């Protein structure tokens, strides 16, 4: 069912409080089963799930609880927003996490009608062709999509020095020395900013700023590449 | 042994209504007495403590709100009842969209003698309904006479 | 052999070309060893010799030789370095790698004096610490980095709108038209840069325009982030 | 149609504790319904118009007072001690209200109500009449208190 | 039969008050039942029931009803007796009293304890004996006895006639010669009464008298004949 | 025929003996017919007849006498005097009677001018409506009306006591010491009777009493019942 | 049988130079013989064909890739500057050779070759032939020289 | 110092061709410093100015006569008659060179040369110098060759 995966892709990552860890992930949920991508930027993991094991790790866990096998995923679906809702939330539903050698478990545990609703997350180390696709590949293209944004962007910059020329070499003094801008000059501009900025934006944290301005283009770039 | 009734209704026979008392001691985790009714059999189920305490854990349940649960569940589309005769277990799940689910359930014993226990119900349960009157008059009528009283 | 790996990181990619595709690749060469870690952008490949290992292939693939241990690895650049900063190495140099079996092995051919050289790299895909440490880690830094420059150059883009505007609409004045410079919108541009020209630059492709117009940048984010 | 039930004993079972119920229109005199239930088994009658005047005629009282000292056994009306002769055979489904006070026997109203096809219906419905307005006075109980 | 009997001799005349023409009567019940007897001043008649009769009759005439023989005794007498002992007193009951061939009812129409009553006096023709026991013998007695005072009192008054006569004639003395009491000269003292006394002082009228003005002396006469 | 009954009402009684028991008879007689009536305190016994009847009677007993009915009835009267009328001679022709059956026989022989004149009472046992209008309501009247006799003199016989006083001031003159009747008190007296006297003066006896005192008012009485 | 004796150093006479002598037919790979030397007993060995193949088979080069190679080794065809190591312990009397770099050498060909069996004509057959190719060069070049201006003096007559 | 090696056959031990060098400094008439060897052994000896122009008496002759006999026998001054059979002792050390004529014969120059324990370093300083003398002349045909062709686009340019 490489249907799940497909949509994987598109749904951009984001932030998660752990009850001690914090990891950025994706995940994409269905009627039959969903795809849950999850990373710490130190190494990805994924887990795939159909709906066999969907009913069946329910009442393993939800043992007071019995729901049919594809209803589940599609409540559980609504329960996880603390990501791309709002940052606040998610109620009591505490992520607990644990690794034990390639393994990843996001034992949600949360509220349900007020109930003791329990899930837990059994993900494995993800395999290469996958992180190609989610973190190196894409990614990679954003970094070269952006540089050839600040060229355009930046050389853009500089037809506006170009026209304040023909007000300046005329006399026509500006009314505010305020607004008065130095020239833009690529070069220094671009020197300065490995000195200034860079040391604190290149910065990646703990990936939180990754999603909190980034997947806006994320998106807009998979997805270009299937096309 | 302060008593409460409350009508629930089975899925083993939906139409037939029924009946659910509830005589708990102060307070309600310590137990009471539940009995299940039809105004022709009886079904009496004594549900103590020591056997709440080993529900919320046995279904996870926050006895924080657990056993408040129980007060809308044994004596008010939410919540549930289905109880089989030859089964003689009272099991009853909180219903909800999509899905719902147990919440203990007793093994309500029948009673080999109907006729006393379907009349201590309706011989108390005269009260609740009858005797409210005399609190309901008393305001009926107190009321409905004060009005000239702020027209002064 | 640790001081070894950290150079490793400092040094920037580079995309040799080679008879079976091209292949994404840092070496960092020293007297202990070195450190490989080659990749198509779908798979990563490490590679930590050393000394010993070094010998029980390279006496071990050069029979009649006399090369000592530490010796080897210098002679080694010579046929690397003028091969890896670009495509102008001489043709004494096959270079045909091959792999399979979970493994990759580089296949490097050359000559020394004339006296034909032969030598393998035999790697194994990376490990998960390092598929990040060396691309997802510092490829996000250069996103959320760069993406400073876009939001910086925005800000000093539309800071010279004010005083150019600021002509017209006060002092009021003409100038040579050709310049009509049109007003600074971040979204305005952003959109047009997405159904444009977004495509033709968030081109991953084989891999070459990373270095080709991006190693650069590389360095000085991952230098930012250890030293 | 309006009702009131009350509890009541039995000579030939006195343990058994037998419930009556009974509906009526606006008047009590227009005739109405009887019903009996020992927490088993019912026991359902009717009346007549008649057979209003069969019953203040036979007797000695006026129609005037017809169900004045009848509604003082049925309604709970047992002063300090006023007991009232309330009886009813099963196995011959014969009802019969004498008026007791003082070695008498006033003989006032007697029905011939007998058991009903459906007794698990009739009993459930007379809970209802007290579980459904139990909540009515009690959402008067605080209503009227603080209008 | 005996008790019951000699009983309703010691018992005088009360009359109570009928619809039409009251009758002069005199009940005695007791607990074993009871034996009235009423007589119009032309007709009298008698009837001593007993426990049998007492729940049978009542069984007829209030059918709607129930109460011990024994002690229904006691609920009836309590509705005669104040009319017993005068007619005006709470009457609490209606009579119909009817006759015919040689029986007579009397239909006590009352009301005990908020409870109608209900009750009859099927009495019968007095026998010839009775009819004198209680009338024409005792009766006798009296207007015979009455007589021995009118001869007694007129010879008092005589004796008292002289001694006036002593005075007057003899102790030649006078007085006011107001209150002059004539010679008392029974011969005249009769003549005068039978002629302007003894009409508006003989009529029986309705037995109202006998009962009352004399009823007294009746009982007297009675319990000295027989007991 | 009311003319004889109502002859016999205003008739006052006798007294006459057989041998062991004496009766109070009233016959009233006339050409028209008789009209006899007698008792023994006990049971009355009426016996009207009409002028024909007499015949046959006055042949079969005066076998060789020769009589017209009318003549005879007069002739026959001539036992009214020997009925002591006013306590004559009771034994001049012995009479007899015999209570047998419902009816009684009253015989009276006699020697009407020496010649044995016979005759005999076919009496039958009385009515009831006859005897409340010979004895009950009429004797009846006596006693109440008798009442007054005393009553009448009780202040006839105080109204002396007073006279007498007027002398004992004005005088004092009281000749014959054994003269001074004591003060006459109503009270007292009527008490003293029923005390020692009434235990002898209401006895009745076989009726002699009744006839030689009472007779003379009882007439008036039985006469005056009417307007 | 053209001869081609070059000097040498061996490490055993790092100072003491040390003559060798290199004979063969018409091509050198056809298996070449030579006979070292240093005044005082000499050295002889022989080398077959295929045995030269076999040496350069294994040095990862290809026929005529080696068989070049070694004239520029075991001839002294090298210029002066050029630096090739050439040691022969006089116990196990084996002779080798490699090619000096960034102290990296190359067996590029060795052979081993037993004692002279007498310094004598050895030692003489090197001097007695280096004179008869000197005197033949002479009358050749006495006669080049003088033959150099009898082809060019009078090209008239 | 101008030598002048010369294969000479010893008649008392023929079949081995010695080579006697004799290096004369300018004047041979004064200083004759003279070494021998057969490949194995070695001799030196010098003459002084002295010891040939006693040598007059020996002979018997002006130094005309004697000096131009000793380039003849050993600086090889030719003779289409003109013969010598060198001979000399070892177990002596004495050098002698007869001129060999018709029947007769006689002893001419002599020499009290005396031999030398360093064979090794002395033939290979022989062979150094036969080395070149012999190449000199290779490289002197070489040019000296390409010279005599040249005439040929010369005869008719």
């Amino acid at each position: 069912m490489e249907e799940l995966e497909q949509g994987l892709l598109m749904q951009p990552w984001a932030w998660l409080q752990l009850a001690e860890n914090s990891l950025l992930a994706k995940v994409f949920i269905t009627k039959q089963g969903y795809a849950l991508l999850v990373s710490d930027l130190q190494q990805v993991w994924h887990e795939q799930v159909d709906t066999s094991v969907v009913s069946q790790r329910a009442k393993e866990l939800n043992k007071r609880l019995t729901a049919p096998p594809a209803a589940f995923l599609c409540h559980l679906d609504n329960l996880l927003r603390p990501l791309l809702k709002d940052a606040a939330h998610p109620s009591e539903a505490t992520f607990s996490c644990d690794c034990v050698a390639d393994a990843l478990i996001l034992r949600v545990r949360s509220e349900l009608s007020g109930l003791p609703f329990y899930w837990n997350f059994h993900c494995m180390l993800a395999s290469p062709s996958l992180v190609s696709q989610h973190l190196i590949r894409p990614l990679m293209g954003m970094s070269l999509a952006l540089q050839c944004q600040v060229r355009e962007l930046a050389t853009l910059l500089h037809m506006k020095d170009l026209e304040i020329q023909d007000y300046q070499e005329s006399g026509a003094t500006l009314i505010r020395d305020r607004l008065k801008t130095e020239p833009f000059e690529e070069n220094s501009f671009l020197e300065q900013f490995m000195i200034e900025k860079l040391p604190e934006a290149c910065s990646i944290g703990d990936g939180k700023p990754f999603v909190m301005n980034l997947q806006d283009l994320y998106m807009a770039v998979t997805t270009q590449h299937h096309h | 042994m302060e008593r409460k009734i409350s009508r629930i209704h089975l899925v083993s026979e939906p139409s037939i209504t029924h009946f659910l008392q509830v005589s708990w001691e102060k307070t309600l985790e310590s137990g009471f007495v539940i009995t299940l009714t039809d105004g022709h059999s009886a079904w009496t189920g004594t549900v103590s403590e020591s056997e709440i305490s080993q529900e919320a854990d046995d279904m996870a349940m926050e006895k924080g709100k657990y056993v408040g649960e129980l007060r809308k569940a044994l004596l008010s589309d939410v919540y549930t009842f289905n109880f089989s005769k030859e089964s003689c277990y009272f099991f009853f799940e909180k219903n909800l969209k999509d899905v719902s689910f147990r919440l203990g359930s007793f093994n309500l014993e029948k009673v080999e003698n109907p006729a006393e226990v379907i009349r201590e119900l309706i011989c108390y349960c005269l009260d609740t309904i009858a005797e409210n009157q005399a609190k309901n008059e008393h305001l009926q009528k107190e009321n409905e006479r004060l009005l000239r009283d702020w027209n002064d």
